[PDB]
């Protein structure tokens, strides 16, 4: 594995940091990863799972 | 003309995934966009989504997407094709449940090339079968209907074969190894409420014939290999053979 | 296929000329117009976003459009881009057209909105695309033969290109704020607002909800939708909210840079005929075409010219 | 060819932006006093002066340049190779070597050796560009020596490094009346101008 | 959302009349409308386009009318190869909707099916189940209704059913029903006499059997 | 999104005229029409006539011509402009008449930009009231209504207030000083055959506090600042009284 | 002229029900209407432009329909929010024209008035003037008649009559009435007793006073 | 026809009589599409591309096309000292001259 | 305005030939077509026919 930044907290880069939904739920939390994961190479698997991978219901 | 074709047909579990595929070819147009309807076992038709192969653009209605996905292949990227032109396209349905069950169709849509207008579907592909059932591969069980003193000689009668607690419906049956075609009926078919399959088959004949006449029945399952080509004769309690 | 348009949305920016050459703020404000497709294809970025129905829904026959404070939808029918005279467009997505143009000095790109108004934008673009091979030629001839170019192919399921969106500044509007009774309502209309006075007040602050400020004229006081849920282009035509900046992470771009033959007609054949040490030669061009020659020896001595009528050469 | 990347300008109200210093490859950077831009529904500003817009831009490599690129070479000397027809008594029959005068190649029983070739004359000088099936003797700048405007005015190492040379002598500029753009000047990219 | 209708849900027409199948939307769609037919066992075709426009291979018998809520399809001529379920489609809106399916079928002078009763086999009471089997042939029309009248108690519920659509003999319907039974049933139960009930027929059919004999 | 803001309602002497102004801003669009409507009260809503403030250009309903006039500002905004969007408009009401008597509106009108072709009101002021009239600025009639010959207990029972005899209708009305404010039922105008306005207000109550509780009424009004307040017991033929 | 009319003149139901309000014109208007809704001490507000399409930030719950000659304006589930007057606005010929106008309206349980009178004082008395109130308090439905029968006999010919609405709290309506003459017209009669006819009330209702007390 | 101002009507000649059209459907036309920047009466303003001749054109009523083509010499005097397109976003402000968009 | 002229009435055999004609004058418009119609009076009225007399290029029911 590799592992996210949150805030503080860390996970896994295939994982969601909140689900379910993630960005339905809550768009100004959603910003505290894509503020500073610009650099990180983990940041195209955390935007599938937060914004695209399966509309945010099943599977690809 | 162009042709729609699309492969196979399937039976599967429920949680489990299923990708159809679908040739589009032989058409004079190009930017056309494919798209995918499907029909429940007696129940409405249903626009799923489409694409318009060339760019990979994908639209779906608010009940299908995140179920599903649905995808095409590159055709060619040169500015050619003066060969007959073909586009390939895929769904996969995902997370299954009994009633996704239905005969899924791809078909052409003008929409984009009519000025990106709302679809109306211009030609269908045949058509195909994705079942989703908790049930494994079961042969039958092959009774004869058997008749009884309901009514005696002189009459009008019937004599049948009963086809019980097997699955998929390709039990394909007839009658006398094909001697036999008049007065006959064959049901479709009937879903048992344990998950499997019954059928119904008869001859109507003369009641002078049972018991002396021959009459045979021909059930071949698909699944499993069975050929049980057999005579039906009268036994219900008491005994007759010819 | 790309469903990050789900949080990024379309806006407004400042335009040099809307059809009448007057400025103004448009939906339809160009970016930039990319230009490396030795085809002579353009890819072009625009303020609209093209290919979502509005409700986050991806729609080939709709485009949305910022309307003021929110987005609003409008048909992919009715978009058009134009040089010297109507362009074919070849693919459309997000924030993004390609283009196949006639030759001309500039480029406007505009739509018709769902009310029926039309909108425009206007640069100046000096389209002229560069010549593949030896003859200048308008349209792609009957018979000739390929040769190797470069086109953005059209597949929009694009990588490695990418393009950034910021938390997008406080949108300043005059009108969330309205004067009665020697006092100013500010009446929010359920965003998130910020406003700020010196009206003999001195009281300050961050909204989500309408309320009066006292004893005052509008004209002592200053307001705007002040926070936001969705995203924008880090366009240089639109303010940046903090010194360093805000959700700095990426989105990918479509229609992909991709090497591919075209083809190229040949001008027919000269009429030849030889004198004592020489040929002299007739030359039928269709189109400015190029001749050169040179020695098969030690120097090649070598000259070139571009005809454009017929000529005598010897 | 390069792209200029502009970030959205910066701009404080009520106060100086301060400056700052970043190390891209061509960056430049201002802060200019005064401003008072108006979007669509207003004053963006609290203030009628005293507001400041920083701005600031850099030179990268286009996404093109994976595609659309020449390549500076220098030349040393060549493999000569060649591809040689012979007929004997009806046998005709066609073999293919190396220049090297050894390396015998057998076909049909018979063996052949071929060259070197006396002349050792050839086309490409010392310095080369080449750009697809054209290529070119020329006297090209070398790296890092490559001026505004012209063949070389931004270069890299290889296609895939980071590491850009660019001289393309961006200067920004003050930012029109009212308005939030950000104006700029800078040489024309060299390259395209070459093709 | 939009939603479509018929007027016909089904169609009893003879051959050689003029069809008049109709539609509703329960929204104001402005023509982009067409209308399909589906053949029994296969793939549906393309007809009708915008509200009257006939597709290429169609021929001229069929005819599209209407604008707004309301449309029709119009065959001049019922014909063999006609009979056929019917469908609108509906794309003024985003949800491409079908409207629901009709069927065309061959109205006729109406005829009681005879009833037989079949018993399980000694295969299938060694076998530990058990199902008596009641049949209708030749049925015209074929909204009826069937019940078993096991040891005189009236009984339906429990059966698991199906039918056969209009013949190629003479345009009647052939029905098949089933009854849940564990073996034991069918030894407990001493007398069977399934019966066919139905508002145009003009009364019950019946066959009877006292049981195993 | 944008607004508009027009002139203060006015009172006028018939046979004079009188001029509305109107102002527009914040919008994003340039060259919309601002076009008058009119309602005398709650028996209609009639559209006069506009203006292109660009254009002038001034465009009627046929009605209208001969008893208004219409006129727009232009000012010294450049090919440019570079600021929120404005506009100035105006309705010239003149040969004043009673039945002139009447709220207008201002509203923007898309016509022009929308393809040279009629539009739908798109955004409103807030409407503004014209009183035409020969009546003189008359302080009300500020008598107390007096509750009538007991009914007595077990129910309810008459209570209440009157105002009377005055022109401009902007009066207002409360009792105890807005320490009674449920059970009040203000009826809000009546015009009395010549120009003077007329006003009732009324609490409904059990009949136990009458000759008793301080029920106390405040009346004011806009005319010489008049403001007035009352008790309202049983005084008629004879007098009970807290 | 093309005329306008607004078939409902007013519409009454709860809240949660489909409001419904329908619209005709005289020759075909072909799209060009739109639909707005009105409050008191307010300028309208536009709902739909063109047949269907919502206005700027108009939420859901609104949508419209038709063509040619009749239309109509739903709203899904009506909301407390929502009740208001609502106007149909033709705009095919350069006379713009909005309908009528419909006023929607809480309905709720019945209740019928309660009446009341009051006696003339002082300083009408100095003032040469005898004022008299008839009240009608606190009803719904509101469709009631009244007459102030002074000595059984029609006053009218100096006597008004007013209203107000459904309170936003209580839902019913209220009227009120005056009677004013000269001092001395006022002592002309002695049975001050103003009538009540509703639908409400079983049979119609009076309530009598006398001058000089 | 019934002298009323209107601004989406036009009024033409039908043999001896007056008739109308909608003033949608007017254009002007150099060597490609111009702008109509405003009407009035006899007299239109247009923004036109360079060319050497001049059309204007309707539609009637009865749905008849109607046009009229004049050469003439379009080719904008030069302002400043850069033969410039169309307007930058960038750039410094010289003296000019316009019809002014006012009927009074 | 306009007006059409046509020639005078006929009376004939049955089995014999007819050239009707008429002539067009006076309109602003060039490209016109010209077009023929009947009556009986124990009939309505029928379009037979037309052309534009520019181009010949005639069209018939």
């Amino acid at each position: 594995p590799v592992m996210c930044l949150l805030a503080n907290t860390t996970f896994p880069c295939s994982q969601p940091p909140c689900t379910p939904c993630c960005y339905e739920k809550e768009p100004e939390e959603t910003l505290r990863m894509l503020e500073d994961n610009v650099m990180r190479p983990g940041y195209y698997q955390l935007l599938q799972a937060s914004l695209t991978c399966s509309p945010h219901r099943q599977r690809r | 003309q162009v042709q729609l074709v699309q492969s196979g047909a399937e039976v599967k579990k429920p949680g489990s995934a299923v990708k159809v595929s679908c040739k589009a070819s032989g058409g004079t147009l190009r930017k056309y966009a494919i798209s995918w309807l499907r029909q429940a076992p007696g129940q409405g038709l249903e626009w799923m989504g489409g694409i318009i192969p060339i760019f990979g653009t994908a639209n779906y209605a608010q009940k299908f997407q995140g179920r599903v996905t649905i995808t095409a292949d590159e055709s060619t990227t040169t500015p050619y094709t003066t060969t007959p032109y073909t586009s390939t396209a895929y769904i996969e349905l995902t997370s299954l449940r009994s009633e996704d069950t239905a005969v899924y169709y791809c078909a052409r849509d003008l929409g984009p090339l009519t000025g990106y207008s709302y679809s109306y579907f211009d030609y269908w592909g045949q058509g195909t079968l994705v079942t989703v059932s908790s049930a494994s591969t079961k042969g039958p069980s092959v009774f004869p209907l058997a008749p009884s003193s309901k009514s005696t000689s002189g009459g009008t009668a019937a004599l049948g074969c009963l086809v019980k607690d097997y699955f998929p419906e390709p039990v394909t049956v007839s009658w006398n190894s094909g001697a036999l075609t008049s007065g006959v009926h064959t049901f479709p078919a009937v879903l048992q409420s344990s998950g499997l399959y019954s059928l119904s088959s008869v001859v109507t004949v003369p009641s002078s014939s049972l018991g002396t006449q021959t009459y045979i029945c021909n059930v071949n399952h698909k699944p499993s290999n069975t050929k049980v080509d057999k005579k039906v004769e009268p036994k219900s309690c008491d005994k007759t053979h010819t | 296929n790309f469903n990050v348009y789900k949080a990024i949305r379309p806006y407004l920016a400042h335009c040099p000329d809307c059809g009448e050459g007057h400025s103004c703020h448009s939906p339809v404000a160009l970016e930039r117009i990319r230009n490396e497709a030795t085809d002579g294809t353009l890819k072009i970025q625009v303020s609209l976003q093209i290919g979502i129905k509005t409700d986050d829904s991806h729609d080939w026959t709709k485009l949305r459009y910022m309307d003021n404070h929110m987005p609003a939808d409008a048909e992919r029918a009715r978009l058009f881009v134009r040089t010297s005279a109507p362009c074919t467009i070849t693919g459309t997505m997000g924030h993004f057209i390609l283009a196949r143009c006639p030759k001309g000095e500039t480029l406007t790109v505009g739509f018709t909105d769902g009310r029926k108004i039309s909108h425009s934008c206007t640069h100046p673009f000096h389209h002229d695309p560069p010549v593949i091979g030896r003859e200048k030629f308008h349209s792609r001839p009957q018979h000739g033969r390929e040769l190797p170019c470069s086109t953005y192919a059209q597949s929009t399921a694009a990588t490695a290109e990418e393009i950034e969106v910021h938390m997008p500044p406080d949108t300043p509007d005059r009108t969330l704020m309205s004067q009665q009774s020697g006092n100013v309502k500010i009446t929010v209309n359920s965003q998130t607002v910020r406003y700020k006075c010196n009206c003999g007040d001195s009281n300050e602050g961050l909204t989500t909800t309408d309320k009066v400020i006292n004893n005052c004229k509008v004209d002592q006081c200053h307001a705007a939708v002040t926070n936001h849920k969705k995203w924008q282009y880090n366009s240089p035509l639109v303010p940046r909210n903090a010194e360093l900046g805000d959700r700095k992470g990426k989105v990918h771009i479509p229609f992909p840079l991709a090497n591919v033959t075209c083809r190229v007609p040949k001008a027919r054949n000269p009429t030849v005929t030889y004198g004592k040490n020489q040929v002299i030669m007739l030359l039928y061009p269709d189109h400015p075409t190029l001749l050169s020659y040179r020695n098969m020896g030690e120097e090649p001595n070598y000259q070139e010219e571009w005809v454009t009528h017929k000529k005598e050469i010897r | 060819e390069y792209k200029t990347v502009i970030p959205s300008p910066y701009v404080k109200c009520c106060g100086t932006a301060e400056c700052k210093d970043k190390s891209l490859p061509d960056y430049s950077c201002k802060v200019f006093t005064g401003v008072y831009p108006f979007m669509w529904g207003g004053a963006y500003c609290f203030c009628d002066t005293e507001n400041t817009q920083l701005s600031e831009a850099h030179v990268e490599k286009s996404e093109s340049c994976k595609t659309e690129f020449a390549s500076a070479y220098r030349a040393h000397t060549a493999s000569a190779s060649a591809k040689l027809r012979v007929l004997y008594q009806g046998n005709n029959v066609t073999v293919s070597a190396y220049a090297n005068g050894d390396h015998a190649v057998t076909v049909k029983d018979a063996k052949f050796i071929v060259g070197p070739m006396s002349s050792a004359w050839t086309p490409f000088d010392n310095k080369i560009v080449v750009y697809k099936g054209d290529v070119y003797n020329m006297d090209y700048p070398p790296f890092g020596a490559g001026r505004p405007g012209q063949f070389g005015d931004i270069q890299s190492r290889t296609p895939e490094s980071e590491d850009v040379y660019a001289n393309t002598q961006l200067v920004l500029q003050r930012p029109s009346a009212g308005t939030v753009h950000v104006p700029y000047s800078q040489a024309p990219s060299g390259f395209k101008y070459w093709l | 959302e939009i939603v479509m209708t018929q007027s016909p849900a089904t169609l009893s027409l003879s051959p050689g009349e003029r069809a008049t199948l109709s539609c509703r939307a329960s929204q104001s769609v402005s023509s982009y409308l067409a209308w399909y037919q589906q053949k029994p066992g296969q793939a549906p075709r393309l007809l009708i386009y915008d509200a009257s426009n006939r597709a290429t291979g169609i021929p001229d018998r069929f005819s599209g009318s209407g604008s707004g809520t309301d449309f029709t399809l119009t065959i001049s001529r019922l014909e063999p190869e006609d009979f056929a379920v019917y469908y609108c489609q509906q794309y003024a809106n985003s949800r491409r909707t079908f409207g629901q399916g009709t069927k065309v079928e061959i109205k006729r002078t109406v005829a009681a099916p005879s009833v037989f009763i079949f018993p399980p086999s000694d295969e299938q009471l060694k076998s530990g189940t058990a199902s008596v089997v009641c049949l209708l042939n030749n049925f015209y029309p074929r909204e009826a209704k069937v019940q078993w009248k096991v040891d005189n108690a009236l009984q339906s519920g429990n059966s698991q059913e199906s039918v056969t659509e209009q013949d190629s003999k003479d345009s009647t319907y052939s029905l098949s029903s089933t009854l849940t039974l564990s073996k034991a049933d069918y030894e407990k139960h001493k007398v069977y006499a399934c019966e066919v009930t139905h508002q145009g027929l003009s009364s019950p059919v019946t066959k009877s059997f006292n049981r195993g004999e």
